[PDB]
């Protein structure tokens, strides 16, 4: 699997922005995928994880207000979508996953692993 | 719309045992003691048990 | 009895009703009693019939009293009538 | 078994006998019993006897108990509430209201011996309510008449 | 909360040294983690998942061990591709409170 | 002699309990087995 991002943004602060992912060379549903964040000069930031065969997501303590993960099971594409943004939210935005064996056959193994990603999205605010 | 929860996961040993039911003071639970039983009529041997 | 005409070559959702507003256990059968689908408490299973594949319910509904019969990927061969079993209410509902 | 009491227990033995014979056999107990010809045997618990164990003896103890106690209530209970139909402090009671063949049709001896409390309870299940109600209204006649003197 | 930091914040090696890395976080682990390598422009391709499994393609040279809250991954025969910043993932929370630490610097 | 069945052990469980899903933890390493005695069939027959 190769995972796609979108194109970079520029916002102001109390706005907001939603980045897609396009995940292909495998069926979506079996894969997990998270979403990482690195604002220049940081570290690798979770920002969440959603679970596709099952629609369900989590969020790290300090997104749980502002961070929504939506996994569009027809088209393949994972978004990751930030309200209330602020300027400290600038960063390079990217998605990650990893293959469940057999999920469709209910064998998912909650992976917390990221084998697959992408690129990178610079966001701005 | 669903509603959607989680919780902790500990493993936990699961073996089934064994559990009866008992009737309350004033009740008493009848039981059917015939060999031949299809679930359901008249059975012709009864006896009672709590 | 109740007749829901569709276009041929689509879908139709049949309905089945209980009064109990609860999940209840279930059976769609043909005209030929053949089995199509039903449920076993919480589980959904098949009939062995031409209808086997193509078809499905709505499980979430289930606790509505509520017990449809979806036919998919639906064929003119598939106009039959088809006979309700929830509780005694053997209703009949027929497919065009 | 248990939960019902000592007084349904010593009869619940007759509900596959026939009225006649159920009459007969409790008869012949109380001859015996009076005469001290037989005797009654307990079959209650023997209470917990070691302190780590006790738990097993104590639940049941108490719930064996309970539904003694109970079943003492009830029997008293209806041994009064029975005044209502002149029956009160009675196992039999006899009375003035006449037995309707509408209510059945068939003889004393017939009921008696071929048939048990199972059955005849269920063939007049329908006409219980009317004879209670007669069992009320003649009782209070009964009192009214005799409190004219 | 969770946090994982390196004891160096800078690793200073030579190529065909053995490069040593050392995970500590504030929770533990019980083996579930992840080493990433990070280097300018690219993804934080990940090398070593599961106490110190190795992902299918990851060069021999990427090893290492670890338990509790104290990990440690090593580079035998360290290249100077192999000058990238490593980052420690511990994903262990259930619901998922997954971090990643400050990393490190070759 | 001994005819086999070839089981999984999954995560993803529809529950009897109602109508609804459930992911249950991954399995356990080690062996684990049960032996078992078969009492009785749920068979059903068609028209
Ligand atoms: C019908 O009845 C029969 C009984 O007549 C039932 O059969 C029993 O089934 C149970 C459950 O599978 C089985 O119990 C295990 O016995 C093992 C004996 O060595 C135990 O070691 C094992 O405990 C481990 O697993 C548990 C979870 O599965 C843990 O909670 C526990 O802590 C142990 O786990 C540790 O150790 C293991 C082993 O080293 C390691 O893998 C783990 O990672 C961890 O470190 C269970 O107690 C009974 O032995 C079976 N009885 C018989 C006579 O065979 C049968 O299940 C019933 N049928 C149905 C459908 O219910
Ligand atoms: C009615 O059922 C009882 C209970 O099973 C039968 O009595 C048992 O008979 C066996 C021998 O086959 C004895 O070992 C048990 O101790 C008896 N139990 C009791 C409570 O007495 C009884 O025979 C059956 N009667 C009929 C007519 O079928
Ligand atoms: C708590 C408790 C209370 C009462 C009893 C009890 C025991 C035996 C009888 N006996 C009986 O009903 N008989 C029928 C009528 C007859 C024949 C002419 O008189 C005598 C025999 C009644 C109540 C038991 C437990
Ligand atoms: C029986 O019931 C009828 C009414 O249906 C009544 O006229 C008759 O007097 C009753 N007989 C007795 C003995 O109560
Ligand atoms: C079946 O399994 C038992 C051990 O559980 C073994 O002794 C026996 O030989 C096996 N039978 C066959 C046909 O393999
Ligand atoms: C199966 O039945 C035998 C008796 O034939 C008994 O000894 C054994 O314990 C039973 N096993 C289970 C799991 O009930």
């Amino acid at each position: 699997v190769q995972l796609l991002e979108s194109g970079a943004e520029v916002k102001k602060p109390g706005s907001s922005v939603k980045v897609s992912c396009k995940a292909s060379g495998d069926t979506f549903i079996r894969y997990s995928f998270t979403w990482v964040r690195q604002a220049p000069g940081q570290g690798l930031e979770w920002m969440g994880r959603i679970i596709t065969i099952l629609d369900v997501a989590h969020y790290a303590p300090h997104l749980q207000g502002r961070v929504t993960i939506t996994a569009d099971k027809s088209t393949s594409t994972v978004y990751l979508e930030l309200r209330n943004l602020r300027s400290d939210d600038t960063a390079v935005y990217f998605c990650a996953g990893v293959y469940e064996g057999e999920a469709d056959e209910g064998e998912y193994d909650n992976n917390g692993f990221l084998k697959h990603w992408g690129q990178g999205t610079l966001v701005t605010v | 719309n669903t509603s959607v929860i989680t919780q902790a996961c500990p493993k936990v040993s699961f073996e089934p045992i064994p559990i009866h039911y008992c009737a309350p003071a004033g009740f008493a639970i009848l039981k059917c003691n015939s060999k031949t039983f299809n679930g359901s009529g008249p059975c012709t041997n009864v006896s009672t048990v709590q | 009895k109740k007749v829901v005409l569709g276009k041929k070559g689509d879908t139709v959702e049949l309905t089945c009703t209980a009064s109990q507003k609860k999940s209840i256990q279930f059976h769609w059968k043909n005209s030929n009693q053949i089995k199509i689908l039903g449920n076993q408490g919480s589980f959904l299973t098949k009939g062995p019939s031409k209808l086997n594949d193509r078809a499905d319910s709505r499980r979430s509904l289930w606790d509505q009293g509520n017990f449809p019969l979806i036919i998919k990927n639906l064929k003119i061969e598939d106009s039959d009538t088809y006979i309700c079993e929830v509780e005694d209410q053997k209703e009949e509902v027929q497919l065009l | 078994a248990v939960g019902l009491g000592a007084f349904i227990l010593g009869f619940l033995g007759a509900a596959g006998s026939t009225m006649g014979a159920a009459s007969m056999a409790l008869t012949v107990q109380a001859r015996l019993l009076l005469s001290g010809i037989v005797q009654q045997q307990n079959n209650l618990l023997r209470a917990p006897e070691a302190q780590q164990h006790m738990l097993q003896l104590t639940v049941w103890g108490i719930k064996q108990l309970q539904a003694r106690v109970l079943a003492v209530e009830r029997y008293l209970r209806d041994q009064q509430l029975l005044g209502i139909w002149g029956c009160s402090g009675k196992i039999i009671c006899c009375t003035n209201v006449p037995w309707n063949d509408s209510w059945s049709n068939k003889t004393i001896n017939e009921i008696w011996d071929n048939m048990t409390w199972m059955q005849w309870e269920k063939e007049i299940d329908n006409y219980t309510q009317h004879i209670y109600t007669l069992l009320e209204v003649s009782q209070i006649q009964q009192e009214k008449n005799e409190q004219e003197l | 909360e969770l946090e994982l930091t390196q004891s160096p914040a800078t690793l200073s090696v030579s190529p065909g040294e053995r490069a040593t890395l050392s995970c500590r976080a504030s929770e533990s682990v019980s083996s579930d983690l992840a080493w990433y390598q990070q280097k300018p422009g690219q993804a934080p391709r990940l090398l070593i998942y599961g106490a110190s499994t190795r992902a299918t393609g990851v060069p021999a040279r990427f090893s290492g061990s670890g338990s509790g809250a104290e990990f440690t991954l090593t580079i035998s025969s360290l290249q100077s591709e192999d000058f990238a910043v490593y980052y420690c993932q511990q994903y262990n929370n259930w619901p998922p409170r997954y971090t990643f630490g400050q990393g490190t610097r070759l | 002699q001994n005819i086999t069945l070839q089981c999984r052990i999954k995560q993803i469980i529809n529950m009897w309990q109602g109508v609804g899903k459930a992911m249950y933890a991954p399995p356990i390493r080690g062996q684990i087995r049960c032996s078992s005695n078969i009492t009785g069939l749920l068979l059903t027959r068609d028209g």
